[PDB]
């Protein structure tokens, strides 16, 4: 059959296997037929192109990557299959049923053959195919379901004046390889390369940046006359080649990162180009070399917090990543009075920095006690005759750090055991934190407080 | 407005009341009697019975052919006399001829391993009891089928019990309150007796036996009049299921039936047999067809020694009939289809089957097939077995990772660098001889193999995502992997 | 080459089906007698047929990829077997890769 084939500039070989594949006639095409590829290689786009290079042939198209389970699916396409059939065939008589009614595949066959049987009167016999895009990337995914889509075609009489087919799209080709005993035919995308996606990028993206509004912006911020729309491709190119010559390395042949990552910082490097800019693109490139040396993707101070909130986050780090013995040397400040012996302290250094280390567990009066040997200065004295006579000045347990410390618990930066019907009081739980060395860290000199002493030294 | 948070549309609703008979008469003085009546006692489902009888018929007859064991099959089949077991039939029709007499509330509970003709001789007793309630002088009586395992719910015993023995339709919850309304609320002159047989209980109660509590709660009445008789496999069901005090208070009688001995086995296929053996056919000198008393005069016969081997090596296992019969149709269908195949009639004097055609169908059975398969496999599965008990002979672990095994595999190939088999089996393994092929770490067909062992049973796979530390274990044995090992020409020298 | 092909299947697979799938592209994407004599006679785009068909499953993904993954993946193995059940963390084998970025410049 006369099949137009896409002149694609890289997927030619799956354009070849697809045409030989599939054509009008459904006695040359197969019961069944897999498109696996990964993200970013445009296998949905180009099936939409195909189908472009191919407008008579004809398809139905889902995305269970919104649909959670099977029965949705059930009903999507119950409706789509006559949706298609009566829109398509508007003179033929119908009785449309309920695609609702549908629970289950075998209600499914049922009121399919309904509509065949319905529909017994065609001229000709004509096949239609199904598309289930990310099939594998469903939510509540088992390992039984894609050979029962598969048995689709047997129960299906044979004297059907309307068929259907099936087409697929995996990621992973973990559970492909699971399942590939049944001799299925398949076609594949390979992730690009360098050049490919840099082709890929300026023959996609050219136009759509091209017909932004911030060129023009800039155009007339900056008033020169003098341009033309083969130096603006050509600006724009070479700025491409500069972001790929950059970040390559750090995601390689992907496009969607890339996008974005475009979407974001090109204005920044439109508000910096110029004549001089344009007639000479190093200093240019030199000039928004920011970006490109540090993408700073995300968003002076950090908290509006309280100060025993602050202060008391900063403890519990401490008091997991220290051991319980190596701290009273340095967490003393009390003189002696009776005879005792303090210990040595860490004779041997340790080598692997427990920065690295998942922490440790410990009882809350832990906490508690390096607090309060922590705590800033307060109580301000006089020396007086009566004036530290009763102050006592260091704090102690009142209520407001109990209800501060209840609340970081509901704000998941103190961390306990995982518990459903959770028991804050216990005397058997263990408690711990959940933050990363840079989240104190930003604590400490915006306080004005220092403990990177009492972990620089030892590794 | 209202939207309903789910919807049950595809609901078969089952037109039931929910009205026990309890409360359609509301006097005892009010209440008919249910022999005079014409819906009760099961006149109306003969209608039934007999209404579905045309739904499968047709008159289609082309060029018929008929052959010489067939007849003798169906007058071997399970579908009909017998002397063999007949002191339980002695001993039970008189314990149920006496529980009639006496019109008490009789209880009895017999077991027997599946091709004990239990039901068989059951059957028989309650026909011979049928023909004495043809005597017309014990009092009549109503049979009742339960076969839990036809029926889907274990508590619609209640739903049919009424609408069998009225007509009625209801749920379980009332029928059954009804029933016991039926039973020990009502007299004795006008109720009927009523004999009940139940099967298999080893499945019907699964969950707590509520069911046959009841019922036996129903048969501990004395002016309710039943007779009930239950069938199982273990013995010691009425002390476990429902414990020690309620099967001594009750009181019943306890028996089973065991496998039968050659003798009888044989005695007893004979007899199904004695109108066709050794007879003498008129037969036909195209289709073969075999009347009995352009045509022979021929005779037909069959090896007694046969029967003797045949009855004898399975009697002492179990004592199946059913064992022995299919044994010997099939030992008569190998005998007709070789004799068929020696002509070539094609489709549109003396004939006799051997000892040796008998033992030949009755011993397949135990020949397995599983072996000549796995001896005729290909060499992956065979030689990642024997890795497998290398691995075994090392460490006596009964046990192995997939990682430890797949090391095993590669050190068992590379020390072997010298065999021819292994030589020649090479490079066409990892990239298949040429080049522009990257090698892989892995065989190719590996996972084709595991998953083919997988579903096939011999080998365990845990559940787990690793593709190294995953346990899997062996299902038969080590013998006999040794048993298909070694008569691999290269597998027996490494 | 299809008598090795038939061969192959003979002593890898032992299956029909595969073989069947395998060779309807042939045919498939065939187009003139000359190109078909030629294609089944060298057979030489059954070397691109099998070159595709297992290409990204463990080698070619490897393949493709930047040195840092390389390096960071080296940084974890080396980990991994100093360890006992090779278990590694994120900043343990950014430890070691620092490490080999330092002995690298050293
Ligand atoms: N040969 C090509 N020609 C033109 N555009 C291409 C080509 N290959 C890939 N692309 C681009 O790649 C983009 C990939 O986005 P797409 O929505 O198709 O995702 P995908 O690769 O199918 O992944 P997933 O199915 O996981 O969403 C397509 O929008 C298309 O613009
Ligand atoms: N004495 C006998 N006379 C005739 N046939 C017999 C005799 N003993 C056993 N059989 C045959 O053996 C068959 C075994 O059936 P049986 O009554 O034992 O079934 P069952 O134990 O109720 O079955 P299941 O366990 O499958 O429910 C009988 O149908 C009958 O064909
Ligand atoms: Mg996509
Ligand atoms: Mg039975």
């Amino acid at each position: 059959m006369n099949v137009t084939t896409p002149e694609v500039a890289f997927r030619e070989y799956q354009t070849n296997c697809l045409a030989s594949y599939i054509s009008a006639d459904p006695d040359i095409t197969p019961s069944n037929l897999i498109l696996q590829g990964y993200s970013g290689t445009g296998k949905t786009y180009t099936l939409k192109k195909y189908f472009n290079a191919n407008p008579n042939l004809h398809a139905v198209w889902l995305e269970p990557v919104e649909l959670v389970s099977w029965k949705p699916l059930l009903q999507a396409i119950a409706r789509t299959v006559q949706y298609k059939l009566k829109t398509l065939y508007p003179n033929i008589p119908t009785t449309d049923y309920d695609p609702l009614q549908v629970e289950e595949p075998f209600l499914l066959v049922k009121t399919l053959h309904n509509i065949f049987v319905q529909y017994e009167s065609l001229q000709e016999k004509t096949c239609l195919f199904l598309i289930l895009d990310g099939f594998d990337s469903l939510q509540d995914l088992d390992a039984a379901l894609f050979n029962k889509y598969i048995k689709l075609n047997e129960l299906l009489p044979k004297d059907s004046k309307i068929n259907i087919k099936f087409i697929y799209t995996m990621l992973e080709t973990s559970f492909l390889q699971r399942y590939s005993t049944h001799c299925i035919p398949t076609v594949m995308f390979p992730r690009y390369n360098v050049d490919e996606v840099s082709t890929i990028l300026v023959m996609s993206r050219c136009g759509e940046l091209m017909e932004d509004s911030c060129l023009r912006k800039r155009i007339i911020e900056e008033q020169i006359t003098d341009c033309t729309d083969d130096q603006f491709q050509n600006v724009a190119a070479n700025f491409i080649h500069l972001i790929v010559q950059a970040f390559h390395s750090y995601t390689g042949n992907d496009i969607f990162a890339l996008n974005d990552l475009i979407d974001f910082k090109w204005p920044k490097y439109v508000s910096r180009i110029t004549k001089e800019n344009i007639f000479e693109p190093l200093a240019l490139y030199k000039s928004a070399i920011k970006l490109f040396l540090s993408t700073d993707d995300n968003l002076s101070q950090t908290y509006d917090l309280s100060i025993i909130s602050k202060y008391l986050l900063i403890a519990s780090y401490i008091c997991s990543y220290l051991e319980p013995r190596y701290d009273a040397s340095i967490f003393s400040r009390k003189t002696r009075i009776i005879q005792g012996r303090a210990a040595y302290g860490r004779r041997k250094k340790k080598e692997v920095n427990p920065r690295y280390l998942q922490p440790s567990l410990f009882a809350i009066e832990r906490l508690l006690a390096i607090f309060q040997a922590i705590f800033p200065i307060q109580g301000k004295a006089e020396s007086g005759s009566l004036s530290a006579l009763r102050e006592e000045s260091l704090m102690k347990a009142n209520i407001e750090v109990f209800q501060n410390l209840s609340e970081l618990h509901t704000l998941k930066l103190i961390a306990t055991t995982m518990n459903k019907n959770i028991d804050y009081l216990s005397p058997k739980v263990r408690w711990k934190v959940n933050v990363p060395w840079e989240i104190i860290k930003e604590i400490s000199e915006s306080v004005h407080f220092n403990i990177s002493d009492y972990f620089s030294d030892i590794h | 407005p209202v939207i309903r948070k789910f919807t049950k549309k595809n609901v078969a609703r089952a037109k039931k009341k929910y009205t026990p008979f309890s409360k359609r008469f509301k006097s005892i003085a009010a209440i008919p009697d249910l022999t005079s009546l014409p819906e009760f006692y099961g006149n109306s489902s003969e209608l039934m019975a007999s209404r579905f009888e045309n739904k499968l018929k047709t008159t289609q007859k082309h060029q018929i052919v008929e052959t010489i064991f067939s007849k003798v099959k169906k007058q071997l089949n399970s579908s009909y006399y017998l002397p063999a077991r007949e002191n339980e039939f002695a001993s039970i029709y008189l314990s149920a001829y006496s529980a009639i007499e006496s019109d008490s509330a009789t209880t009895i509970y017999v077991a027997g391993t599946p091709g004990v003709g239990k039901t068989l001789t059951v059957r028989e007793v309650v026909k011979e009891l049928l023909s004495s309630s043809a005597q017309r002088e014990i009092p009549d009586f109503l049979y009742v089928e339960i076969n839990g395992l036809k029926m889907v719910k274990p508590t619609d015993c209640y739903e049919t019990l009424w609408n069998k023995v009225s007509g009625e339709r209801l749920t379980w919850a009332a029928s059954m309150e009804s029933l016991e309304f039926y039973f020990k609320r009502v007299p004795k002159n006008k109720k009927k007796t009523i004999v009940v047989l139940l099967d298999e209980l080893d499945a019907m109660v699964t969950k707590s036996q509520d069911i046959m509590y009841n019922f036996f709660n129903w048969t501990t009445y004395e002016n309710a009049k039943l007779i009930v008789i239950a069938v199982a496999n273990t013995m010691d069901l009425p002390e476990r299921q429902l414990g020690n005090k309620i099967t001594s208070r009750i009181g019943f009688t306890r028996i089973m039936f065991t496998g039968y001995t050659h003798e009888e086995l044989k005695n007893i296929i004979d007899l199904r047999l004695k109108g066709l053996n050794d007879s003498f056919f008129y037969v036909d000198t195209k289709t073969g067809n075999a009347i009995l008393i352009d045509v022979r005069k021929v005779r037909l016969r069959m090896s007694a020694d046969a029967i003797e081997i045949a009855s004898r090596k399975v009697a002492s296992v179990s004592g199946d009939a059913r064992r022995a019969l299919k044994v010997c149709k099939r030992a008569a269908e190998i005998a007709e289809k070789h004799y068929m195949a020696k002509h070539g009639y094609g489709y549109d004097g003396v004939q006799t089957v051997h000892i040796t055609h008998v033992m030949k169908a009755l011993n397949e059975t135990l020949n397995s097939h599983v072996i000549t398969f796995m001896t005729r496999l290909s060499f992956t599965a065979k030689l990642f077995i024997y890795a497998l008990l290398n691995l075994m002979k090392k460490n006596g672990s009964q046990e192995q990772e997939l990682g430890d095994i797949v090391d095993e595999i590669k050190l068992l190939i590379e020390v072997n660098g010298s065999n021819k088999f292994v030589m020649e089996i090479a490079k066409t393994l990892f990239q298949q001889g040429s080049d522009n092929i990257s090698e892989q770490l892995r065989i190719i067909s590996w996972d084709f193999v595991l998953n083919q062992l997988l579903d096939a049973g011999i080998l365990f796979k845990q559940t787990m995502k690793n593709d190294r530390i995953c346990c899997v274990k062996l299902n038969i044995s080590v013998e006999e992997a040794k048993r298909a090992m070694n008569e691999d020409e290269t597998l027996r020298n490494l | 080459n299809l008598n090795r092909h038939i061969r192959m299947n003979f002593e890898t697979f032992r299956s029909l089906p595969t073989l069947k799938n395998s060779i309807i592209p042939l045919v498939a994407t065939s187009k003139n007698f000359g190109s078909l004599c030629t294609a089944i006679k060298s057979c030489s785009f059954l070397d691109i047929y099998n070159k595709n068909q297992l290409s990204n499953n463990l080698t070619g993904r490897l393949q493709s990829l930047s040195d840092l993954e390389l390096a960071i993946l080296i940084s974890a193995a080396r980990v991994a077997l100093r360890a006992k059940d090779g278990s590694f963390n994120f900043n343990l084998a950014y430890a070691e890769y620092e490490k080999m970025i330092k002995a690298i410049n050293s």
